[PDB]
């Protein structure tokens, strides 16, 4: 009747109920899943995904990793992954702006590496708080 | 006096009955930390079906991963995992015992050792002694999350993908007895692409099979069996579409390989 | 409880009773922390023997009739030697718990979780 | 310990006594569990939750004595 | 010691300076065998209280000029049960210990704290 | 301890008993830090069941003592 998803971090199953519709972020940069797709593997940019089932979709920001989708099925492999409702906008923005005050100082081949890829992490937390 | 042979009798007792509940209270949360871990085994299943059929589709001598990439063996990184708190036999002494070898070993083939060191006591030693590069100091921490071990991972990933850095190697104590555990060192980076996962002595074990750690009583006595279930890899599909590139897919596979391995490494430590 | 003085026989199984319920007596912590269900297969049975046991050992007496009103059980010495032996073979594993509780001889505790079947079935 | 026990304690008394005397008896069991109540499943911390309640109804001001009922 | 001789306030407060104390000395065995850090925060902050009040109490007499080296001091009730409340109340948490040894008044613990401090800057 | 410890014995068993007297030496340490090793190699392993079969040599039965050539 529908395809079903799975999306789990390293130690923790976090969404495991079933749905109509997501949409999810990747490097080529954007895709969209309906149910019956084609199997399809895609490495999943760290960023926001949107799901809708039934009435209402929302975003749980999710930080990166693998998404296969197979017959009737997706199942998507990320390192790290939090709903946008649960985390509360304001601070997720404060810690935005701490990465990004960090990353303007941070200097160095290494560090910048590590700076660029904290902000990057940061921002995209937000981007589910408010949506 | 008879009054103070009874109150060291009774402050005696009181110890006996405290530490005996510390002990149950300890292996509590030892069964928690085996929860814990299979909790996670479905994320490290599916992982190393992936990691093995991106390996089995690629073929190709024109990929290289950063992650994976070889680079001459100038210096090393090695992490140290350590527990938090104290009273807990000769973990702690143990490990950075088993460090200092690995340190020792080095300068006999002067490769320029630094150590990120994880956990409390871990920090105090390499704190007194300044005379050891570190690259970070991490808190420890119990009930170790996602969260706590990406710090760990924007670390090393990071540090081992300039090439300050190569081999980076990590030790800590694999929980394989309750009466001893010894250290264990193995070679976090580079990931070997196939996925292999083997120890600084030479000793690999395919990634396919693991074993996970069960505590269960032998006779009348509490123990622990490490049994290994080997998660067979189905074949990828025919008609599979890869989306980026295989060589781009895999770049965004191996820091989640990474980022499982560091937190299988802190949680059986823990 | 020598066995010179009470014969080969009855020493062995005393011996056995105190092993076996001294064995539960360490079980017990660890039970509540694993379960019945995560102990081996040799310790859910030593659990439950005990169980057993110690549930054979209480019985009714001619004292506690006007009290209790269930009849008391004079038990002989070879009466008592042989229950034990029915419960540590392991012929009885199959009995509930509550068959054993407050009957005298071997034999009662079988008609007794006969009986109680054949309530439960009702 | 009282050699009389439940002799001396009107029925009223006896339902209810009984079970407190099996409350308190395992809160005896688990004091030295009290410091570390935090890790531990909810029929052990109950039984810890309930047994320091239950040692709050035994404390009386100084000559509060009080009535069988309000014993009760 | 009785609320309808010294009043309820000097009395709650002389009965938690008791509590606290006696947690203490109870945890003395303890801690020693297990480190401080075996304690929970409550344990661990009664500890602190009670060390602290515990220095608390002592007090520099006119008569001991010769054996503390410091002058002595008069402290009234209101004194106490002012200086007492504020330990338990947990204000003065952030305070060292030692500025609580060998003073009359809160005040002058207070006045030690701010001494100790500027001499632990240089 | 006995004083007079082997111009007592008979040249058969202070021969035969010079081994004797040692691996219960042996087993008094081994069977110490046992369970704290616990994997036991076959030094210590072979040495510490070496070690309860010697101690079964040393049970026996009420009023049935052995011969001297029995005991060597």
């Amino acid at each position: 009747m529908t395809l079903n998803l799975c999306v789990l971090t390293p130690n923790r199953s976090i969404w495991n109920s079933e749905v109509k519709e997501i949409i999810l972020s990747t490097n080529s940069g954007q895709i969209g899943v309906l149910p019956n797709h084609a199997p399809t593997a895609t490495a999943v940019d760290i960023g926001i995904l949107r799901i809708r089932l039934n009435d209402q979709w929302l975003t749980l920001a999710l930080m990166g990793g693998f998404a296969r989708i197979g017959n009737n099925e997706i199942t998507i492999l990320v390192n790290d992954a939090e709903r946008g409702s649960d985390i509360d906008p304001q601070e997720a923005q404060q810690t935005l702006e701490i990465a990004e005050a960090n990353l303007r100082k941070a200097e160095g081949k290494r560090q910048k590496i590590e700076a660029n890829l904290a902000l990057r992490r940061a921002r995209t937390r937000v981007e589910a708080s408010n949506t | 006096n008879l009054r103070e042979l009874r109150d060291r009798i009774g402050s005696v007792k009181n110890t006996q009955k405290i530490t005996e509940a510390m002990k149950l209270v300890a292996a509590a949360k030892v069964r928690r930390a085996q929860e814990a871990v299979v909790n996670g085994r479905p994320f490290s299943e599916t992982l190393v079906e992936v990691l093995y059929n991106m390996n089995e589709q690629l073929q190709t001598e024109d990929v290289d991963v950063p992650l994976t990439k070889i680079r001459t063996v100038k210096k090393v990184a090695l992490m140290v995992v350590t527990g938090d708190r104290g009273l807990c036999g000769g973990f702690n002494n143990m490990l950075l015992k088993k460090a200092e070898s690995r340190i020792a070993e080095l300068k006999k083939l002067g490769v320029d050792y630094t150590i990120i060191s994880i956990g409390k006591k871990g920090n105090t030693y390499f704190i007194r002694r300044p005379e050891i590069p570190v690259d970070r100091y991490f808190d420890g921490t119990n009930l170790p999350t996602a969260k706590e071990a990406q710090a760990i991972a924007d670390d090393v990933f990071s540090l081992f993908v300039s090439e300050e850095v190569d081999k980076v190697e990590m030790l800590y104590t694999k929980f394989v007895s309750l009466v001893k555990s010894d250290p264990v060192i193995h070679t976090l980076l580079p990931l070997s692409p196939k996925g292999e996962i083997c120890d600084i002595n030479g000793k690999c074990v395919d990634a396919a099979e693991d074993e996970l750690f069960r505590l269960t009583t032998k006779e009348g006595k509490l123990t622990v069996e490490r049994d290994m279930i080997k998660t067979e890899t189905p074949a990828f599909s025919p008609i599979l579409e890869f989306e980026q590139d295989p060589a781009q897919i895999l770049d965004a596979l191996l820091p989640l390989y990474l980022n499982s391995q560091i937190l299988r490494a802190l949680q059986e430590s823990l | 409880l020598q066995p010179r003085i009470v014969g080969e026989e009855h020493y062995e199984i005393a011996q056995r009773v105190k092993e076996t319920l001294q064995r539960y007596k360490e079980l017990q912590d660890i039970i509540a922390i694993l379960g019945l269900d995560e102990l081996s297969e040799e310790d859910r049975l030593t659990v439950a023997r005990a169980r057993k046991i110690e549930r054979f050992l209480s019985q009714p007496f001619f004292v506690a009739e006007v009290f209790t009103g269930s009849p008391g059980k004079y038990v002989g010495l070879a009466e008592t030697i042989r229950g034990f032996q029915l419960i540590l073979s392991g012929e009885l594993d199959s009995l509930p718990e509550q068959a054993f509780y407050l009957v005298g001889n071997i034999d009662e505790a079988t008609a007794k979780a006969m009986n109680l079947e054949m309530e439960s079935k009702l | 310990v009282s050699r009389v026990g439940s002799a001396a304690q009107i029925k009223a008394m006896k339902k209810v006594a009984g079970k407190l005397k099996l409350e308190l008896a395992q809160f005896a069991e688990l004091e030295a569990f009290a410091q570390f109540a935090s890790d531990l499943d909810k029929a052990t911390q109950n039984q810890l939750a309930r047994g320091q309640r239950l040692r709050e109804l035994l404390k009386q001001p100084q000559s509060a004595p009080l009535t069988v009922e309000e014993q009760v």
